[PDB]
């Protein structure tokens, strides 16, 4: 009934891969797969556990059985870095794995952070962000912690992530903190330290409202 | 060739129903055995239930089961995807493929937005470049939108000028029910007593096209 798939890899050009995607219950060969990157819609890739579905470059091999099956490429290019998804076309409802998504493997890039203090439109509208960047960097596994007046914060703060860039493969994040007009002008300090698999020392961020 | 046609973007109300269309403009239908996933903001492919013509019956997968009902009528060679009791986790991308196992040919997708929030232009707000908004000789600008509703709303500066380190970032849903995003562009420390910026959201659920303009 279920299908299993690890989420993510990593991996560089013209490297060999095999996602593995395995079955609760036998399946035999009703194992499907398919291809697809943002945007974008399901392009078949694989089926019969291993046909090739037309139009599709000879590094892409399916193969396996029972149970447990298996996504092969070959050799890897630009394009092959999508998110892969395994469906069980067996039983009467066809099941689909987790996913997994292959991103392009390069050398750690530090993140660049940027602590943009609220507008005034938006103060004088009744609320206010406060907006942390953080640009090209990789991996893209940043922590973001907020702080205020000293104190350490959660749940006020919301994240989030640009899809990694063909050019130069790196990532940027934008930790946005919104507070109430009042809530907000009752506090000094106002930073956001950043530990990162790039940085020995977390680097801190911030401005002291009222100025 | 086979092509998949399927019904106009939704926003009903946490609790309305939906039925969705999917029609199919290729060869034959009878056979095609359509079948219906959805995808909810960057998650897996789910789904929800196929069926077959000639064979009039379908089934429907587990947790969806009883809030559910595809059809397809032939006579039109269109398939229908009826979801009631909405929920806030039933909003996402509806496609319906075919397959005439395999799965060939899918539909353009479908969004349904299911929230008790309504329709809303965004704000927007220019994330000023000043001290802690530089290092070296890069600083960096941006324009933060906010509280909008439904997806999506694009975003292009000096009017499509301005192309280079322009970071769009993905929408983000709020507990208040509006999504918000922001796009900075790190440019030149110079160029900023130099040239002109301004970003061109557009939010066109809401007839909207907002023009700010960002400064130290």
């Amino acid at each position: 009934i279920q299908m299993t798939q690890s989420p993510s890899l990593s991996a560089s050009v013209g490297d060999r891969v095999t996602i593995t995607c395995r079955a609760s219950q036998s399946i035999s060969s009703y194992l499907n797969w398919y291809q697809q990157k943002p945007g974008k819609v399901p392009k078949l890739l694989i089926y019969a556990a291993s046909s090739l579905q037309s139009g599709v470059p000879s590094r892409f091999s399916g193969s396996g059985s029972g149970t447990d099956f298996t996504l092969t490429i070959s050799s890897l290019q630009p394009e092959d870095f999508a998110t892969y998804y395994c469906q069980q076309s067996y039983s009467t409802s066809h099941t689909f794995g987790q996913g997994t998504k292959l991103e392009i493997k390069r050398t750690v890039a530090a993140p660049s952070v940027f602590i943009f203090p609220p507008s005034d439109e938006q103060l004088k509208s009744g609320t206010a962000s406060v907006v942390c960047l953080l640009n090209n960097f990789y991996p893209r596994e940043a922590k973001v912690q907020w702080k205020v007046d000293n104190a350490l914060q959660s749940g006020n703060s919301q994240e989030s992530v640009t899809e990694q860039d063909s050019k130069d493969s790196t990532y940027s994040l934008s930790s946005t903190l919104t507070l109430s007009k009042a809530d907000y002008e009752k506090h000094k300090v106002y930073a956001c330290e950043v530990t990162h698999q790039g940085l020995s020392s977390p680097v801190t961020k911030s401005f002291n409202r009222g100025e | 060739q086979v092509q998949l046609l399927q019904s106009g973007a939704e926003v009903k109300k946490p609790g309305s129903s939906v039925k969705v269309s999917c029609k199919a403009s290729g060869g034959t239908f009878s056979s095609y055995a359509i079948s219906w996933v959805r995808q909810a903001p960057g998650q897996g492919l789910e789904w929800m239930g196929g069926i077959i013509p000639v064979f009039g019956s379908a089934n429907y997968a587990q947790k969806f089961q009883g809030r559910v009902t595809i059809t397809a009528d032939e006579a039109t060679s269109t398939t229908y995807m009826e979801l009631s009791s909405l929920r806030s986790e039933d909003t996402a991308v509806y496609f319906c493929a075919k397959g005439g196992h395999g799965m060939d040919v899918w539909g353009q997708g479908t969004t349904v937005t299911v929230a008790s929030a309504s329709t809303k232009g965004p704000s927007v707000f220019p994330l000023a470049p000043s001290s802690k908004s530089t290092s070296g000789g890069t600083a960096a600008l941006g324009c933060l939108v906010k509280d909008y509703f439904p997806e999506p709303v694009t975003v292009s500066w000096n009017s499509g000028a301005l192309t280079s380190g322009v970071h769009t970032f993905p929408a983000v849903l709020q507990s208040s029910g509006l999504y918000s995003l922001s796009s900075v562009v790190t440019v030149p420390s110079s160029s900023l007593g130099t040239q002109t910026y301004i970003c061109n959201v557009n939010h066109k659920p809401s007839n909207t096209k907002v023009d700010k303009k960002v400064e130290p």
